[PDB]
RNA sequence: GACGAGCUGAACGCGAAUAUCUCUUUCGCCUUUUACUAAAGAGAUCCGCGAGUUUUGCUCACGCAGUCGCAUCUUUUUGUGGGGCU
RNA sequence: CCGAACG
């Protein structure tokens, strides 16, 4: 919407994707989002849970805090957004 | 912003934590949010001593990535951006003589 | 509106230095600082805790992750110190 | 499971074409109608004339429409509509029949 | 946009505003007249085509 | 906010310094402070019961079931 | 207005418009106040039912279903939406107003 | 298809009270037994008062007031049931309900809007099926070419004429 | 003729190259390969009550079509994207359904691709509404705010809880409120609700 | 990151107004030809019409100007610091 | 429907 910059709405359009998740804490999740935040707080499902120390977990919700989380890792696919297309100098 | 200037042009990013993250500029937010395409991560190991500082830092590759301003901290410049006829006719004229 | 961004915005062209939160030591120009205390600099030089300096034609730091600035002596402080009670 | 509609082609008219030469392409014709139209109906007799079977005024108006220009483009002489007719009991027979 | 003033028919509407049973015999067939050239200037017009003009007074 | 989808559903909720609190929610804030039935502290083994937790002192939240 | 005298609805002529008049021609028959125009070209009893006569109102209303040979006409009587709009009269009533 | 028209029997009971059968499977094939199958049908039914039946367009006509009374007119001279008119709330027009056979529906659309100057607009949709009045089997009634049969001889020349095109005697 | 002239041969005239949208070819790409952003959807209503026309206005803010819009209001005519043969064209009529997915916008910003089908509403089409009703698990009612409810609303209502699908209704045509009717606001709450209510 | 009325030129294109003509046929007037009728088609013409810069003719008018190279309490720019183990 | 020239 107005005021809003487009890598939330990039965060947005990712819904119904499975996608990572970094966090400051330097651990690694992996699963479905359903819907974000515009703080970034998120819910994915499908969750694969990667430790510190390399441990893999199953968890079947997660909900993920924004202001906690590092980066996102999103499909290339769904980096043809109409953004990043109608920017594109092209 | 000047960053503005910046989209398309790879670049490198430094976390609090100290890793590095390399990738392409697709798209900017004002919480210093960024779109880095083809991102990978360069974690830098404690340097043991014997070998190069530039020829072992762990490489990830994370593909496309989103990063949070909180914890961006710099970024700078990797690389370059990676990749009517008019009314004339000329014919054929013998040129004219007077005598 | 802060007083001191905005002093600090109108480093434009300032050749100056900064330290980081963690300790990182960079000399180079302010191309501009936005609300944000962001700041693009120019002509840099980053030098990294504990590690060889490596110069930068151009340079991008986070205002929040800013430790401070280290102003030029040549400044003519109280030009630009006018102005800032100035709504515009 | 094929379509269950909540309608019936209860109308029927008769379909002749003008020229029997093209009564092939005719039928191709109403073959393509039974192409594009869900509820139409060929249904050939004893009477050998092929009838077709639609909801009412404008859905035979447009198949007849596009049976004249999209698909077989021979004129065909249309009957009066009539209906279909069925067959029922009011009270039970008083003997019982054998064959 | 301005029209001609003959451009503009102003008996138009009294072909819309249909007949009311109050017609004389002469009126009526005459307002059918009047309303089949009405319906057939509206259909047919042939529009013919853009071959370009020569202005005559503007000529002469 | 998603956490409307968990009502009165049974969580595991970690904090700031590595702590777990597990718990069947009761309800959250806007500043997503979040109150707990039956809560139970994973580290010491102990049910600690209806409890309410901070927005920042919310890492994550995890949906056993 | 006293000219105009009223204004015409879209409605009214439903077969009264150009199409009602081009299907008129194309089968060579006419409206009962409708005009006359000469041809542009030129059954069996027991087991054809009659229980209403085929009228020119219908043949018109429907070219291709009720007329064997209909040719080079445009459309027939589609109609447009009804219009619930009713003059106010007077200008004391609000604009927006409850028709009885 | 069934004796009467050859089109298709509804509302029939078909009760299976004796069958004597011939006891090797030879004898009793397809055979032997579909034609009788179908003979025992068309008896069966044929002297059980048989009887015709229409399908009846459910009619919904929005229509002013203006127009209520030239709706009934001309859907009376077809025969149409109306079931009802509604005044719409909160318009001035009325939904009227009515069932009018398909048969009866013939240009009806048309001349409803001609005898209205077009104001109502009317819908059609099939309904149902219900019994064509008369005896459909009926000879008592010796009937006219080319003009209707009142609703005594309707069900009749209706069959008759069912069976005339679909290539049958009367 | 002896010499058969090589006609056009004028069935329904479509364009001769895919038209600018406000997305790209890829980007509906991407969006169909997952199904979590797909929905499937047969627009129903009367005759006439505004579906050919709202499946327009969704084509009007998601393409490219200006200029085209200029042609229709000098030409004095609103378009009908959805009624493409120029013979369902002339009589202001969906004749045969046709369906068609846009990208569409959410208030989140994430685009949902749409596959919104426009049936013909007239009584005597109902065979093309089953289709698009079993082509579609979601449905569009379209009611028109003036007229309420009619048969082949209804009727496609039944259909649509038959084949037990998510029935979603528009109230279109409101203007018919503001400016026919001219009823005052309260008299269009009390109608509003009462056509939701039938 | 920004400004037209009137004429003749533009070169491209047919909201609602429509008359005439030619040709190929049929039909009707009917002694013949013009001059006509009304049908089918195929072709023209007239009287007009819209937008782009071409300026001719203002009789209007301009340049520190409207615009330049989101501003401290749990969700964002006021970060949780410090140490140390392989 | 409906009138002019010519022969
Ligand atoms: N007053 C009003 N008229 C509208 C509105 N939307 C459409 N219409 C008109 O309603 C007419 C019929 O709507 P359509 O676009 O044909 O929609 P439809 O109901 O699918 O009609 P069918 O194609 O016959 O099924 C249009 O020609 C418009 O003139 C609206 O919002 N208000
Ligand atoms: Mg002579
Ligand atoms: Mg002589």
């Amino acid at each position: 919407a107005k005021g809003i910059g487009i890598p939330v709405k990039l965060l947005h359009e990712a819904e119904g994707h499975v996608v990572t998740v970094e966090l400051k804490s330097g651990e690694m999740y992996r699963g479905e989002l359903c819907d974000a935040e515009d703080n970034m707080n998120c819910q994915l499902k499908d969750v694969t849970a990667t430790g510190r120390d390399g441990r893999v977990t199953q968890l079947a919700h997660l909900f993920i805090r924004g202001s906690r989380v590092r980066f996102f890792i999103i499909p290339d696919m769904l980096k043809n957004a109409p953004m990043f297309k109608r920017i594109d100098p092209k | 912003s000047k960053l503005l200037q910046y989209i398309n042009f790879r670049m490198r990013v430094t976390l609090v934590d100290s890793r590095q993250i390399v990738g392409r500029f697709m798209a900017f937010d004002r919480h210093m949010n960024l779109v880095l395409g083809d991102s990978e991560e360069f974690r830098r190991l404690p340097p043991k001593k014997g070998k190069s500082e530039e020829e072992r830092e762990e490489r990830r590759v994370l593909g496309l990535v989103l990063l949070r301003g909180e914890e961006i901290v710099s970024l700078t410049i990797e690389g370059p951006p990676p990749n009517p006829g008019g009314p004339g006719i000329g014919r054929a004229v013998g040129r004219g003589m007077p005598a | 509106m802060v007083k001191l961004v905005r002093f600090l915005m109108k480093l434009a062209n300032e050749t100056v230095q900064i330290e980081l939160k963690n300790g990182t030591v960079i000399q180079g120009t302010i191309a501009g600082v936005d609300i944000a205390m962001n700041t693009h600099l120019k002509a840099v030089k980053l030098t990294a805790r504990g590690k060889n300096p490596v110069s930068m034609d151009h340079l991008s730091v986070r205002g929040n992750n800013i430790r401070y600035y280290i102003l030029p002596d040549s400044l003519n402080l109280d030009t630009l110190l006018v102005d800032i009670d100035k709504p515009k | 499971r094929p379509l269950r509609f909540q309608t019936r082609s209860t109308v029927k008219i008769a379909a002749e074409p003008l020229n029997p030469s093209e009564l092939p392409k005719m039928v191709e014709g109403l073959r393509k109608v039974s192409k594009s139209y869900p509820l139409c109906s060929t249904r050939v007799e004893e009477s050998g004339e092929h009838t077709i079977f639609g909801t009412g005024e404008m859905y035979l108006d447009c198949l007849m429409k596009d049976l004249r220009e999209l698909y077989a483009e021979v004129e065909v002489k249309v009957a009066d509509p009539v209906v279909a007719f069925c067959e029922t009991v009011v009270e039970s027979s008083s003997l019982k029949c054998f064959a | 946009h301005t029209r001609r003033a003959f451009d503009v028919p102003l008996v138009n509407c009294w072909f819309q505003e249909h007949c009311p049973p109050t017609y004389p015999v002469k009126v009526r067939v005459s307002y059918q007249k009047l309303l089949k050239n009405y319906v057939l200037n509206l259909l047919h017009a042939r529009p013919p085509k853009s071959v370009k003009k020569k202005y005559l007074l503007r000529a002469l | 906010p998603e956490l409307k989808r968990f009502m009165d559903k049974k969580l595991s909720i970690t904090l700031n310094a590595n702590r777990h609190v597990s718990g069947t929610l009761r309800g959250f804030d806007q500043f997503m402070n979040l109150v707990l039935d039956a809560t139970v502290d994973e580290k010491l083994k102990v049910d600690i019961g209806m409890v309410v937790i901070r927005g920042n002192s919310i890492q994550t939240i995890e949906a056993l079931e | 207005g006293q000219l105009l005298t009223d204004f015409p609805d879209r409605n009214y002529f439903y077969l009264f418009e150009p199409q009602a008049f081009v299907t008129a021609k194309s089968l060579n028959m006419c409206i009962p106040g409708g005009p006359k125009f000469e041809p542009l070209f030129r059954n069996d009893i027991n087991k054809l039912i009659i229980r209403s006569p085929i009228r020119t109102e219908y043949k018109v209303a429907f070219p291709y279903l009720y007329n064997n040979r209909p040719r080079k006409v445009r459309l027939s009587v589609y109609h447009h939406p009804m219009s619930l709009y009713i003059k106010t009269e007077d200008p004391d009533l609000p604009a927006y107003y409850y028709d009885p | 298809e069934g004796p009467l028209c050859d089109e298709p029997i509804r509302n029939v009971k078909f009760k299976i009270l004796d069958a004597a059968i011939a006891p090797e499977p030879i004898h009793r094939g397809g055979g032997q037994i579909i034609p009788t199958a179908r003979r025992v049908c068309y008896s069966a039914f044929l002297m059980a008062t048989p009887r015709l039946m229409e399908p009846v367009y459910y009619v919904e006509i929005q229509t002013p007031a203006d127009c209520i009374a030239a709706i009934y007119n001309v859907l009376a001279k077809r025969r149409g049931h109306v079931t009802a008119d509604v005044p719409k709330p909160g318009t001035p027009i009325f939904i009227v309900k009515a069932y009018l056979p398909v048969v009866e529906s013939f240009g009806f659309e048309t001349d409803l809007r001609y005898h209205t100057q077009g104001q109502a607009f009317c819908q059609s949709v099939f309904d149902h099926w219900q019994v064509v009045p008369g005896d459909p089997l009926d000879k008592s009634i010796v009937l006219r070419p080319l003009e209707p049969a009142p609703v005594q001889a309707l069900a009749r020349e209706f069959m008759v004429k069912t069976r005339r095109r679909k290539g049958m005697s009367d | 003729p002896i010499v058969a002239p090589v006609k056009v041969k004028k069935f329904e005239t479509l364009e001769a190259e895919p038209l600018r949208t406000h997305y790209s070819n890829e980007f509906l790409a991407t969006l169909m390969a997952n199904p979590e952003l797909v929905r499937n959807v047969a627009v129903v209503g009367h005759l006439h009550h505004g579906k050919t026309t709202i499946m327009d206005m969704f084509v009007e803010q998601t393409h490219e079509l200006r200029k085209m819009t200029a042609a229709q209001q000098a030409a004095g005519k609103q378009l009908r994207f959805t009624d493409t043969r120029l013979d369902e064209q002339a009589r202001a009529m969906s004749i045969k359904m046709m369906p068609m997915s846009l990208v569409m916008e959410s208030h989140s910003g994430k685009s949902f691709l749409l596959n919104l089908l426009d049936c013909p509403g007239h009584v005597n089409f109902n065979d093309e509404v089953t289709a698009a009703m079993r082509l579609a698990d979601g449905v569009m009612l379209v009611v028109d705010a003036a007229e309420g409810i009619m048969v082949v609303t209804e009727r496609a209502v039944r259909q649509a809880l038959q084949e037990g699908l998510s029935i979603t209704l528009m109230i279109s045509k409101v203007d018919r409120l503001i400016t026919e009717l001219k009823l005052p606001p309260a008299d269009a709450y009390h109608k509003l609700r009462h056509t939701i209510e039938e």
